[PDB]
C-alpha cells in the first residue's frame, strides 16, 4: 500500500488501539508487543475493508457439468462400461432419491440464475434449449459439497 | 515415501562416518535436508552486491532472523558483537575481520531499507524482525 | 509330528483356549511393518489354508487359496513376500522375469550320459505341498500365463511331450505379486482395467487385496515413528494396532504345523438360507455392475476353524469369512458403486 | 578481548611461519627415511 488516502485511513482506524497500552499503564518494546498482532490481523485485509437443500445439489451438479468435459460423463456416472438435459441427468445421477420434476426445482433454477450464480448463454426466448455457465468458486463449492456430505474431488477430470 | 526417509536415514548415517563420529549428531541431519530438498540446481549461483553469493546471504539472514526470535523470548552493535564472537572460528588475521565487519555492516543496512525483513525502532537503534518472517 | 516334542503340544494347547488367538496371531505377523491389517489377516488365512476335498472321486474340490496382491510403489509388497518365503518351511521364490513357462513346469529333457527322456520338475512341482510366491506377476506373458491355469484349478500338471504323457501333483498355495498398469492405481476404474491380467486369472484367485497411497498427517506420523524406532532395534551394534503381544517365531511355525497336521473340521451347522439369500443378492449386484467364490469362502470357513484348533465349525467362522470376502468384493468396485455396495450390505460389516 | 587473542594467534602463526620457512624436502627424506629398509 503506497496510496497516501488508503495508508492515512489506516492509520487513523488503526491509532485508537496504539493508544490503549499507555492509558491502561515512551516504553518501544512493551507497545509493539502489546500491538504486533494486531497490525498483522489489521494486514489480513489491506483492500477490503445458507441455500435450500435441493438448491446445494443443483450448484454441485452445474459445476461438474462446467468444468467437466462431456465424453468422460458416463465415466463417472453410468454404472457400467451445457445443456439442461445433461444437467438434469446428472443431478438424477447425483442424488440417492427419486426427485420428482416438480415446478418448484424449475423455480430454483430461474431464482440461482437471477442471484448471478448461472449465467443464461443462449437468447431468453429460446427456453427449450438454453445454455448455461457456472461463476463459483471452487473454495464454495468445495465448502458446500463438505457440508452437504460430498466430495467432488473424486470427481474432477481435471485434478484426476 | 519412506523410501526417502530410509535415504534420509542413510545420508545423516554417511555423513557420521565422514566425521569420523561414533554417533550421529543433527548437524548431519539438517546438512542432508538440503540435499534432498534442491532437486533442480543451476551451475552457479550469481553475485550479489566486493560481491558475495546467495548461498552465504541466505546463510547469514537465517542466522540473524534465528538469533532475534530467539531472544524475543535487541541492539545493533551487541548483535554485530555477538555475530563477530560466533565467527571467531573461522577468521584468522585482521583482514578478514574487518572484512567481516563490512560484509555484516552491508547485509544488516541491506536488510534494513531493500528487503524489508528488518524494521527499525528508535547512535544504536533497536532492531525488530518483521512478522511476517518464518 | 513324530519330531514334535509333547512341550510344544502343551504349549499349542494352552494357546488354543485363549479367546484372544486369533488376534494375536495376526498381530504376530510382519512385526517390522506398520498397519495393512487386511492384507496379514488374508495371507495368514491362506497359509493356514483348507481341507481338498474330492466328492465322489468324480470332481475334485481344491483347499487351496491364491492371493493377489496389487500395490502402488511403496507399500512394502516385497517385504511381505520375504517374511512369507522366510517363515515357510517349505517355500520358493521366484521373479517375474526370471520364470519361463519351462522352468515354472516340468520339463523334458534328453539325458547328457544315458539319452532317455526324463522330466526335470518345475518350480511348481517343487512347490507342491509348500508355498509358491510369484513377484511382478504383471510381467507374465500370455503364453507363459496359459499354462498356469490348468495347476491353478486342478492341483495337477499333465505333461504330454516327446512321446511321454505323465501327471504330477501341483497342490500348492499360490501368491501373486503385481503392480497397476501406469504405476498408480485408478479408483475410477474396475479393478479389470488396473491391471493387465485377463478375467479367468483374476477368476482363479480367491483373495484380491488392493493397497493406495494416502496422504493422512496422522498416519505418516505412525509410519515414521514406527520406522524409525525399528531402524534404532536393529542396529548391529545394538543386537500393535489389535494391542496383543505378537507370539514368538518358533512358536507360530509350530502352531502352524500343528494345525495343519491335525485339523480337520466338519460343516455340519451352516445355515443354507442365508448363504443362499447372500449369493442371491451378490447375482443381482454383481449383474448390476459364481460358486468358485462359494467354494472359496467355504474353504476360508474351514481355515479359520483350523485357526482355532476347532473338529466342528462354529458360525462365527462363517461370519468373519463372509465379512472379509465383502470387503475384498467391494475394494474391486468402482467408487461411485462402491458407497452404495457398502450401504446395502452394512448388516455384515458392522 | 577478541582483538588480543587474534593478534597472539597471528603472532604465533608467523613464528611457525618462519619455522617452516626451512626447506620442506629436509623432512620429506626422512619420511622416506623411514620407509626404505
Ligand atoms: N508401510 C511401511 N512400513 C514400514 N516400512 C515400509 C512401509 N512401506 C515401505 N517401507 C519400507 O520401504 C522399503 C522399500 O519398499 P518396497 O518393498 O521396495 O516397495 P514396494 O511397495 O514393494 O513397491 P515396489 O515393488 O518396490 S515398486 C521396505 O523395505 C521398507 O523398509
Ligand atoms: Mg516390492
Amino acid at each position: 500500500c503506497r496510496d497516501l488516502k488508503e495508508l492515512r485511513h489506516l492509520a487513523v482506524l488503526n491509532f485508537p488501539k496504539y493508544c490503549e497500552p499507555v492509558v491502561k499503564g515512551r516504553d518501544t518494546r512493551k507497545l509493539w508487543r502489546n500491538i504486533e498482532p494486531h497490525l498483522k490481523k489489521a494486514m489480513q485485509t489491506v483492500y477490503l475493508r445458507e441455500l435450500p437443500y435441493y438448491s446445494k445439489f443443483i450448484l454441485i451438479a452445474a459445476y461438474l457439468a462446467s468444468y467437466n468435459p462431456a465424453r468422460t460423463d458416463k465415466r463417472f456416472f453410468l454404472k457400467h462400461h451445457f445443456p439442461l438435459d445433461r444437467l438434469l441427468a446428472i443431478l438424477y445421477s447425483i442424488v440417492d432419491s427419486r426427485v420428482a420434476p416438480t415446478a418448484n426445482i424449475f423455480s430454483q433454477i430461474t431464482s440461482l440464475v437471477t442471484l448471478q450464480l448461472l449465467t443464461l448463454v443462449g437468447h431468453d426466448d429460446q427456453l427449450d434449449g438454453p445454455k448455461y455457465k457456472c461463476t463459483v468458486s471452487l473454495d464454495f463449492i468445495r465448502a458446500i459439497a463438505r457440508t452437504v456430505n460430498f466430495d467432488i474431488i473424486k470427481y474432477l477430470y481435471d485434478f484426476l | 515415501t519412506v523410501r526417502q526417509l530410509e535415504s534420509m536415514i542413510r545420508l545423516s548415517e554417511a555423513m557420521a562416518r565422514m566425521h569420523c563420529c561414533d554417533e550421529v549428531q543433527p548437524k548431519h541431519v539438517k546438512e542432508a535436508f538440503r540435499l534432498l530438498n534442491k532437486s533442480i540446481i543451476r551451475v552457479e549461483t550469481p553475485d550479489v552486491n566486493l560481491r558475495l553469493g546467495f548461498s552465504e546471504y541466505c546463510r547469514i539472514s537465517n542466522l540473524i532472523v534465528l538469533h532475534l526470535r530467539k531472544v524475543e523470548e535487541l541492539k545493533r552493535s551487541e548483535l554485530v558483537n555477538w555475530y563477530l564472537k560466533e565467527i571467531e572460528s573461522e577468521i584468522d588475521s585482521e583482514e578478514e575481520l574487518i572484512n567481516k565487519k563490512r560484509i555484516i555492516e552491508k547485509v544488516i543496512h541491506r536488510l534494513t531499507h531493500y528487503d524489508h525483513v528488518l524494521i527499525e525502532l528508535t547512535e544504536d537503534p533497536y532492531l525488530v524482525v518483521n512478522p511476517n518472517y518464518l | 509330528v513324530g519330531e514334535l516334542t509333547d512341550e510344544d503340544v502343551k504349549m499349542i494347547t494352552s494357546l488354543s483356549k485363549d479367546q484372544q488367538i486369533g488376534e494375536k496371531i495376526f498381530a504376530s505377523i510382519a512385526p517390522s511393518i506398520y498397519g495393512h491389517e487386511d492384507i496379514k489377516r488374508g495371507l495368514a488365512l491362506a497359509l493356514f489354508g483348507g481341507e481338498p476335498k474330492n466328492p465322489g472321486g468324480k470332481h475334485k474340490v481344491r483347499g487351496d487359496i491364491n492371493v493377489l496382491l496389487c500395490g502402488d510403489p511403496g507399500t512394502a509388497k516385497s517385504q511381505f513376500l520375504k517374511y512369507i518365503e522366510k517363515v515357510s518351511s517349505r517355500a520358493i521364490f521366484t521373479t517375474g522375469q526370471g520364470a519361463s513357462a519351462v522352468g515354472l513346469t516340468a520339463y523334458v529333457q534328453r539325458h547328457p550320459v544315458s539319452r532317455e527322456w526324463t522330466l526335470e520338475a518345475g518350480a511348481l512341482v517343487l512347490a507342491d505341498r509348500g508355498v509358491c510366491l510369484i513377484d511382478e506377476f504383471d510381467k507374465m506373458n500370455d503364453q507363459d500365463r496359459t499354462s498356469i491355469h490348468e495347476a491353478m484349478e486342478q492341483q495337477s500338471i499333465s505333461i504330454s511331450k516327446a512321446g511321454i504323457v505323465t501327471s504330477l501333483q501341483a497342490r500348492c498355495t499360490v501368491i501373486a505379486a503385481a503392480n497397476p498398469i501406469g504405476g498408480r492405481y485408478d479408483p475410477s476404474l474396475t479393478f479389470s482395467e488396473n491391471v493387465d491380467l485377463t478375467e479367468p486369472i483374476i477368476s482363479r484367485f480367491d483373495i484380491l487385496c488392493v493397497v493406495r497411497d494416502t496422504v493422512d498427517p496422522v498416519q505418516d506420523e505412525m509410519l515414521a515413528r514406527f520406522v524409525v524406532g525399528s531402524h534404532v532395534r536393529h542396529h548391529p551394534s545394538n543386537k500393535n494396532t489389535y494391542g496383543v503381544e505378537p507370539l514368538p517365531q518358533e512358536v507360530l511355525k509350530k502352531y502352524i504345523i500343528y494345525a495343519k497336521e491335525r485339523v480337520h473340521p466338519k460343516l455340519n451347522q451352516m445355515d443354507q438360507d442365508k448363504v443362499a439369500k447372500m449369493y442371491s443378492d451378490l447375482r443381482k449386484e454383481s449383474m448390476a455392475t459364481t460358486v468358485r467364490h462359494i467354494e472359496s469362502m467355504i474353504r476360508m470357513a474351514e481355515a479359520h476353524a483350523r485357526i482355532h484348533l476347532r473338529d466342528y465349525v462354529i458360525e462365527d467362522d462363517v461370519n468373519m469369512a463372509i465379512r472379509v470376502m465383502l470387503e475384498s468384493f467391494i475394494d474391486t468396485q468402482k467408487f461411485s458403486v462402491m458407497r452404495s455396495m457398502r450401504k446395502t450390505f452394512a448388516r455384515y460389516l458392522s | 578481548s577478541q582483538d588480543l587473542l587474534e593478534r597472539i594467534r597471528a603472532k604465533e602463526a608467523q613464528k611457525q611461519l618462519a619455522q617452516m620457512t626451512r626447506c620442506p624436502e629436509q623432512e620429506q627424506r626422512l619420511q622416506r627415511l623411514e620407509r626404505l629398509p
